[PDB]
RNA sequence: AGUGAACCAGUACCGUGAGGGAAAGGUGAAAAGCACCCCGGAAGGGGAGUGAAAUAGAUCCUGAAACCGUGUGCCUACAAC
RNA sequence: GUAUGAGUAGCGAAAGACAGGUGAGAAUCCUGUCCACCGUAUGACUAAGGUUUCCUGGGGAAGGCUCGUCCGCCCAGGGUU
């Protein structure tokens, strides 16, 4: 099977309307304020749930 | 699956080299036609 | 129970290795599917380390890796602990009075070459 | 011709070690003998020679600026002495 | 007084179609929001746009402007750069071409 | 176009061989070819400077079309073009 | 010279895991530990053939079907008695 006709600019772009990116739940840290992914450790300060985790 | 070109050093000089081209009268036709074109290599 | 991209004997090898780590190190970075399967396996080892007897020891020795050391110990010798000896002398007595739930998982970040979601699994 | 035969000395890290066993490295002429080099060295310094050794060196492909071609050929001879010394620096 | 600053990256070795998925997530945002949005997207071009955005901000601060807190991402786009041409060997003795594409990336920031 | 060849061309490349055989000219009058600073590993960029002009910055005279984008005045989710 | 097919087919037989190093940046480079594969060969030596690919110190624009701090790649020196 081979395309019998080339596809135009409008139909290409109408195909490409469900082809995007999303940036889902982003919150602010409770300890240091900066934004972070919910249910994840904060990469800026290593605090999750009010305690220090990436330290010893 | 053996291909056609199998390299060898003696054969290439004995079939295509300068002295083989010099020993026949048609070899020298070849060498003159190559010198007349400007080839940097006139005989293998 | 989560095939993990492997055949039946390679899954078993991989789990036997990742749980002997974390007995020796107590904190590890891994992907998120492996960490769940491993929480299950490691706590099954700890409730044999709490049982204590010879039958339990030989049951664990079918699953804990052997020629691995775990040493922070010297009185005056080269005295080595064996990572099954640690299971039975150290980690069982630690969790004596706790019921199940000897581990916990935290989520960090996706790996650069992969976008694989990574995770830290630790003990207390 | 005894004075066009030896060209110059070789000064590398493998040749400094040889000077401590009484051995000296020279780039000599192509078309030279073991014997001819020996004569030339005994003539130009007044030493006594045990044993020249001799090698040939291939040229190397080089490529500077979209133009490529080979360096020279080379001849290297290593001269051993009985007891005397030459001072090159 | 001018209130605006641009930066640009030229002939970066990423494809212009994929870089456009990331840059539509950032247009019209405050500079405060764009950085965190870029830090949590794992697409190869997310971290390149991060450097171009940070150069726009440094230019604003040092050459002309002030007020990093007022800035907003006002313009953004991705154009095409020159492409390299290669060939990959195929079955049965033939070969087919391969395009190695490039992008120019430019960001602009205004005081508001 | 004019010699295959205005440029390091009977060259690179192709073939065991005889033999076949290309692509590729132009900153500015003068290199005055961007000292110094800032972001960045670098590449690249923004100021400041040279210059009559840099959107003349070396992929450098002019810079058409296909093709790819960004912004907007008007139209569009009961319709067979 | 540039589109469409389309961010689609494919990425060329096979077992890895974790700790620690280096670094701007690490599934892919280094060091360790355990695990797994060949073993009339996937081990050792050699004649053709190739022709510097060999060793040491640097590099990361292109080549490497991903990555790369690495390399049979790139730059500088050196090696065959
Ligand atoms: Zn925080």
């Amino acid at each position: 099977a081979v395309p019998a006709r080339r596809t135009s600019k409008a139909k290409k772009a109408k195909r490409r309307t469900h082809y995007k990116l999303t940036i889902k739940g982003l919150n602010a840290c409770s300890n240091c304020g900066e934004m972070k992914k919910s249910h994840h450790v904060c990469p800026a300060c290593g605090h999750y749930d009010g305690k220090d985790v990436m330290s010893k | 699956m053996k291909r056609t070109y199998q390299p060898n050093k003696r054969k290439r000089q004995k079939v295509h080299g300068f002295r083989k081209r010099m020993s026949t009268k048609n070899g020298r036709r070849v060498l003159a036609s190559r010198r007349r074109k400007g080839r940097k290599v006139i005989s293998a | 129970y989560r095939k993990l991209g492997r055949t039946s004997s390679q899954r078993k090898a991989m789990l036997r290795d990742i749980t002997t780590d974390l007995i020796i190190n107590e904190r590890i970075v891994t992907t998120e599917a492996r960490a769940k399967e491993v929480r299950s396996t490691v706590e099954k080892m700890i409730t044999l380390g709490k049982r204590g007897d010879l039958h339990a020891r030989r049951q664990a020795a079918t699953f804990v890796r052997n020629e691995v050391a775990s040493v922070r110990e010297e009185d005056e010798s080269i005295v080595v602990e064996s990572a099954l000896q640690k299971l039975f002398n150290d980690l069982g007595p630690r969790f004596a009075e706790r019921q199940g739930g000897y581990t916990r998982i935290l989520k960090t970040e996706p790996r650069r070459g992969d976008a694989a979601p990574m995770v830290v699994i630790e003990f207390v | 011709e005894l004075l066009d035969v030896i060209k110059r000395p070789v000064i590398t890290e493998k040749s400094m070690l040889a000077m401590d066993e009484k051995k000296y490295t020279f780039e000599v002429d192509t078309r030279a003998n073991k014997t001819l080099v020996k004569q030339a060295v005994e003539s130009a310094f007044d030493v006594k020679v045990a044993n020249v050794n001799i090698l040939n060196v291939r040229p190397k492909f080089k490529r500077m600026g979209k133009y490529a071609g080979y360096t020279k050929k080379r001849r290297k001879a290593i001269v051993t002495l009985t007891e005397d010394s030459k001072e090159i620096q | 007084q001018i209130t605006s600053a641009k930066a640009t990256a030229k002939t970066v070795r990423t494809s212009p179609r994929k870089a456009r998925l990331v840059i539509d997530l950032i247009r019209g945002k405050s500079v405060a929001d764009a950085i965190s949005i870029l830090k949590f997207t794992p697409n190869k071009s997310a971290g390149i746009i991060e450097k171009v955005l940070m150069s726009a901000v440094a230019n604003a601060e040092n050459n002309f402007d002030l007020d990093v807190e007022s800035l907003v991402v006002s313009e953004a786009f991705v154009n095409e750069g020159p492409t390299m041409k290669r060939f990959r060997p195929r079955a049965k003795g033939s070969a087919s071409p391969i395009n190695k594409r490039t992008s120019h990336i430019t960001v602009v920031v205004t005081e508001k």
